[PDB]
């Protein structure tokens, strides 16, 4: 078989940045025909380089492809917030077609501090069964947070949801969501709920509250 | 036009068939395979063997025998895979793929097709509207929820206003919570274009024949 590995598994930058990876390969890819897909967030893989160096219509040229035989380069010169992805090459063998693991990269940007807000958890929640009381974490570079609840007083519970994004195109962001999940039989029996966030651009952990206001 | 028209998703016990296709529809048909390309859950890539539009061709990877019937039929030109023996792992995503050269890697793929593989019962969604509080905030421009309770299988899809609003569209991911996977989808609109427009969610799921469009 021709099996690729291609360090680095995970890979940084910042918008300038000449960055570099290999699809290293066994012995002669055959004659050679090496394929640059990139995949962003759950989507179809897109050519952008192919016929080992050659690039294509729909690319903006941050794109060098190259090598002979045995290891492949995608010279990324300059990248911007949206080149945040996976990046995997495929090959010959000379038949069976192997494909490899890709490379992903994580775009760098100066941080920005979390914009909590709350949301009461709705009247055909409420009417049949149980409070999603979500809250959602919007906007923010470095990902990491801890985020916690006060259920009553800063109440110590269980069975509690998240969900973090995508790394987003535009601003190199990141964004995510919590979710208490609890009977009428103790939503409509404890008071004063909050979702707490600690992150490092605050000093403070950022606390916004409910109490039994809105329906 | 062309397209790699595929169709999924399918959830399956383990066990059973996934009869998938592909329609590949728009160049010469005569010199060109449908390839069928593996993405795995969480993991990397990886290809089965290939059928062509015309005569029956099948060259095909030193693993996939067996669980692997591609097949095109004549008139209407189509490209059909089915795998058996339907274990957990198979349990990812696949794909159709073509040429215009000698690219000998694909421009146009196709879609997403799924297959689930799991002994669960189907749950429709139930799709909720959150409210925040009639008030003053952060900065200026609102912020509006839209949540999903457990349903079965993932994928649902959650839309917002389908084009006029096209706001800060996140949509935040899933925990298989018990069973029953969970959503929730964000926007911040203008405090002008709502209220006065209604900024609408809408979902569906097909392993659950729904719809739910819902009015915030
Ligand atoms: O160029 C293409 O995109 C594809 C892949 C393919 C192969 O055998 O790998 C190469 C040439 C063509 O005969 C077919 C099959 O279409």
């Amino acid at each position: 078989e021709n099996v690729l590995t291609q360090s680095p598994a995970i890979m940084s930058a910042s918008p300038g940045e000449k960055v570099t990876m290999a699809c290293r390969a066994s012995s002669s890819v055959s004659s050679t025909y090496l394929h640059w897909y990139q995949q962003k967030s759950g989507a179809s893989p897109k050519l952008l380089i192919y016929s080992t160096s050659n690039l294509a219509s729909g690319v903006p040229a941050r794109f060098s492809g190259s090598g002979s035989g045995t290891s492949y380069s995608l010279t990324i010169s300059s990248v911007e917030a949206e080149d945040a992805a996976t990046y995997y090459c495929q090959q010959y063998s000379g038949y069976p077609l192997t494909f490899g693991a890709g490379t992903k990269l994580e775009l760098k940007r100066a941080d920005a501090a979390p914009t909590v807000s709350i949301f009461p958890p709705s009247s055909e929640q409420l009417t049949s069964g149980g409070a999603s009381v979500v809250c959602f974490l919007n906007n923010f570079y470095p990902k990491d947070i801890n985020v916690k609840w006060k259920i009553d007083g800063s109440e110590r519970q269980n069975g509690v949801l998240n969900s973090w994004t995508d790394q987003d195109s535009k601003d190199s962001t990141y964004s995510m969501s919590s979710t208490l999940t609890l009977t009428k039989d103790e939503y409509e029996r404890h008071n004063s709920y909050t979702c707490e966030a600690t992150h490092k651009t605050s000093t403070s952990p950022i606390v916004k509250s409910f109490n039994r206001n809105e329906c | 036009d062309v397209q790699l028209q595929q169709s999924g998703p399918e959830l399956e016990k383990p066990g059973a068939s996934v009869k998938i296709s592909c329609k590949a529809s728009g160049f010469s048909l005569p010199g060109h395979n449908i390839n069928w390309i593996v993405q795995r859950n969480g993991k990397s890539l990886e290809w089965i063997g290939n059928i062509d539009p015309y005569y029956g061709g099948t060259n095909f990877n030193p693993k996939f025998k067996g669980k692997a019937t591609l097949t095109v039929d004549k008139s209407s030109s189509t490209l059909y895979m089915h795998l058996t023996s339907l274990q957990s792992e198979d349990s990812a995503v696949y794909y159709c793929a073509r040429r215009r050269d000698g690219n000998y890697g694909f421009t146009y793929w196709g879609q997403g097709t799924l297959v689930t593989v799991s002994a669960a019962k189907t749950t429709p969604p139930s799709v909720y509207p959150l409210a925040p509080g009639s008030a003053a905030q952060t900065n200026s421009m609102v912020t509006l929820g839209c949540l999903v309770k457990g349903y079965f299988p993932e994928p649902v899809t959650v839309t917002w206003n389908s084009g006029s609003l096209s706001s800060g569209v996140h949509t935040f991911p899933a925990v298989l919570q018990s069973d029953l996977y969970t959503l929730s989808s964000s926007v911040t609109v203008p405090s002008s274009t709502w209220p006065s427009e209604t900024v609408t969610c809408n979902v569906a799921h097909p392993a659950s024949s729904t719809k739910v469009d819902k009015k915030i």
